[PDB]
């Protein structure tokens, strides 16, 4: 509906850093 | 703005286990996923390990990735080496601002005795100097494994401008040759007492030196 | 199986725009689980990621800082392809360009395309000048002397070299070409022969450069 | 306290004419008589020319001396060269305070193609370092004519202490080999990043370099 | 024909006196037209004239400035010989010593004696230590690898070396010895072999040093 | 009778320098 992608850590849904989407 | 550093080459006998490391200059190796790519000569790369240790569909289980958050270094290990595994391997990662590849590691699977290169340095031909140019040709031959480092000097000083070098490639006998060129003007060639082609292979060096005053 | 077919000019003049397309089959350019990347490779710069495009309810594109000001990566859902453009090219943009499928999160490449060489040079068709690499005691080892011919400043590739019209093949090695800062190529061809033959056997290199319709025969004798 | 200077070696085909010069550093060449001596390997010298151009009983008339009061240099000329004439030749003179010999010139009468030396540098063996010594061996092989110049370096600096070198001598195939040694303590060997053996032959140079950290 | 026969100790300890005689036949030590010279030769100092004796109604002797303070050259008409002594020798006096006939006026040598090697060293009988010169890629060229054995610190000469008890002779080269500043000799022996044999053929050097009743066999394998 | 040898030039009986006797 309102789409984002974000560079983050401990996030969707992984132990590490990287690029997280939708 | 980090870098990933791998040995230039690594060699090991068939059947044995080999590891290729990749050290991260800054940033935590463990915080970002590490990929490994295989590239055979004249071919596009192929992914062998992704997300630290995931092995894509079709990659032999002989291939595995690992991480050493201590030495800050990822590692690609290959067991039961087969000659098909001979290739360049590159590690790759990222941080928040850039994607980074390692410089690559040539893996040789030893099929014959190791041999230091023979090096012959050709001065400019008299015919070329009439054409107002002066090209030094460094011919590097018959070495194994096929990985060298080449550097040029003028007198005793490193020279970087005007150098071009080819990637080693196989000769008819399965050893490797490579070539390198130092382009100068005839005034530069005549301006110095000597020029040298230096080649490092398996951690030792040969340097050949010629003088424009040759003679004799 | 995913296939990536690359297409576009292999020669680009300095200041012009490099333009390549990657046509995808076996997968979707809007695929919800993929990213579509461009990566280039040269000896000396090694492997360099350029950027990537992907659809997550919306098209997102990530790009390497080094090229962001001159780069365009565009999807085309009507053709199931993505493109690469790079404006204002310089000879530092000469490289093999790969398209690839990868993983959004981990900046990973999944599936690599076959690659396209793009050369940036302002040269047109120019035939080579051939110079001898004369044998001497310094190219002789044991009872074996190296001699050769240097093939300078030609464009485009390729040049082929034989020795003695093909009578001499044993011991011959022709190297790949270098592209010099002039935007022209040079290579060498070497052959190893008995040093005792240098007084009496003729050695002639035959340099062929089809693109400029030129053939040069050059006898190489001791200095 | 003058010197007499001759080329280190000179080579020429059989039948041809060759000259070997001898330049006097100070004093007038013409004021003092110049002798020439021939010395074959493993033999005592023999006089070939005395008092500038006198040819002793038994010396072929192919041999003659001359003087060039201008370049301040005596000269020994040999015509119709034969392989017997292959030897070292020394000029000799005097002034009021000393008798001086020249440094000698190896004359090769070319019987086969010229060939640059192959050089192999052996690092100290692990066994020798246990004996608390460290000897670098520079093996110099298969060159022709048989005249070389050898120099050693530590890192980039010339090293003179601890060097010994043999006079080239014939191998079974009629080319020449020579050997040279750099004796160090193990602390000296481990103290530097590299060591080099440099060999000049026919006016060009080869240098081989090894590192105590070898590896790899 | 003039003959010059040389005689005297070939080994002299540092600080002692070197003493040589030259016995003349076919000519006179008092000859009115000759001078009787001593000349030495080393690699590194080259040829060096030492001095000379002659009779012109009276014995005259000329001498090189460098050695005049330690040198004696004496005729003996009763034996038709001349001598050389050099006091207080150091290892820099190691050399081949020639007697020679020459010409008074032009400081010329006429007739050379056969020479005598004199070594100055304080060493006595000592057997060699043998160390491997192991083959590696750095001693391999083509399909050929050099390997060897270093024979250190023995006295006096000679050492002889064979390979494989004499089974291996092709490609073997044993160098002459060096005399080191320690007053002891060292040499090497090298052999060139197929590089493909390094895995499977044994290479053993056999070092013989008769003076110390020692034989050393050393297997040389790749590093 | 009274013997000398002397280092000299243009002397006994030569164009050059060298050692002259008796």
């Amino acid at each position: 509906h309102f789409p984002i992608c974000i560079f983050c850590c401990g996030c969707c849904h992984r132990s590490k850093c990287g690029m997280c989407c939708k | 703005n980090f870098m990933l550093t791998q040995p230039h080459s690594v060699s090991e006998s068939p059947g044995k286990t080999v590891t290729i490391s990749c050290t991260r200059s800054s940033g935590s190796i463990a915080s970002y996923y590490v990929q490994w790519y295989q590239q055979r000569p004249g071919s596009s790369p192929t992914t062998v390990i992704y997300e630290d240790s995931q092995r894509p569909s079709g990659v032999p289980d002989r291939f595995s990735g690992s991480i050493d958050s201590s030495s800050n270094s990822a590692s690609l290990t290959i067991s039961g080496l087969k000659t098909e595994d001979e290739a360049d391997y590159y590690c790759q990662s990222y941080d928040s601002s850039n994607v980074v590849f390692g410089g690559g590691t040539k893996l040789t699977v030893l099929g014959q005795p190791k041999a230091a290169p023979s090096v012959t340095l050709f001065p400019p031909s008299s015919e070329e100097l009439q054409a107002n140019k002066a090209t030094l040709v460094c011919l590097i031959s018959d070495f194994y494994p096929g990985a060298v480092t080449v550097a040029w000097k003028a007198d005793s000083s490193p020279v970087k401008a005007g150098v071009e070098t080819t990637t080693p490639s196989k000769q008819s006998n399965n050893k490797y040759a490579a070539s390198s060129y130092l382009s100068l003007t005839p005034e530069q060639w005549k301006s110095h007492r000597s020029y040298s082609c230096q080649v490092t292979h398996e951690g030792s060096t040969v340097e050949k030196t010629v003088a424009p005053t040759e003679c004799s | 199986q995913v296939q990536l077919q690359q297409s576009g000019p292999g020669l680009v003049k300095p200041s012009q725009t490099l333009s390549l397309t990657c046509a995808i089959s076996g997968d979707s350019v809007s695929s919800n689980s993929a990213a579509w990347n461009w990566i280039r490779q040269s000896p000396s710069r090694g492997l360099e990621w350029l950027g990537r495009t992907y659809y997550r309810s919306k098209w997102f594109n990530d790009y390497a800082v080094s090229v962001q000001s001159r780069i365009t990566i565009n999807p085309d859902t009507s053709k199931n392809q993505f493109s690469l453009q790079l404006n204002s090219v310089t000879p530092e943009d000469t490289a093999v360009y790969y398209c690839a499928r990868g993983i959004v999160f981990s900046y990973a490449m999944d599936v690599w395309g076959q690659g396209t060489t793009v050369t940036v040079s302002s040269a047109s068709t120019k035939g080579p000048s051939v110079f001898p690499l004369a044998p001497s005691s310094k190219s002789t080892s044991g009872g074996t002397a190296a001699l050769g011919c240097l093939v300078k400043d030609y464009f485009p590739e390729p040049v082929t070299v034989s020795w003695n019209s093909g009578a001499l093949t044993s011991g011959v090695h022709t190297f790949p070409a270098v592209l010099q800062s002039s935007g022209l190529y040079s290579l060498s061809s070497v052959v190893t022969v008995p040093s005792s033959s240098l007084g009496t056997q003729t050695y002639i290199c035959n340099v062929n450069h089809k693109p400029s319709n030129t053939k040069v025969d050059k006898k190489v004798e001791p200095k």
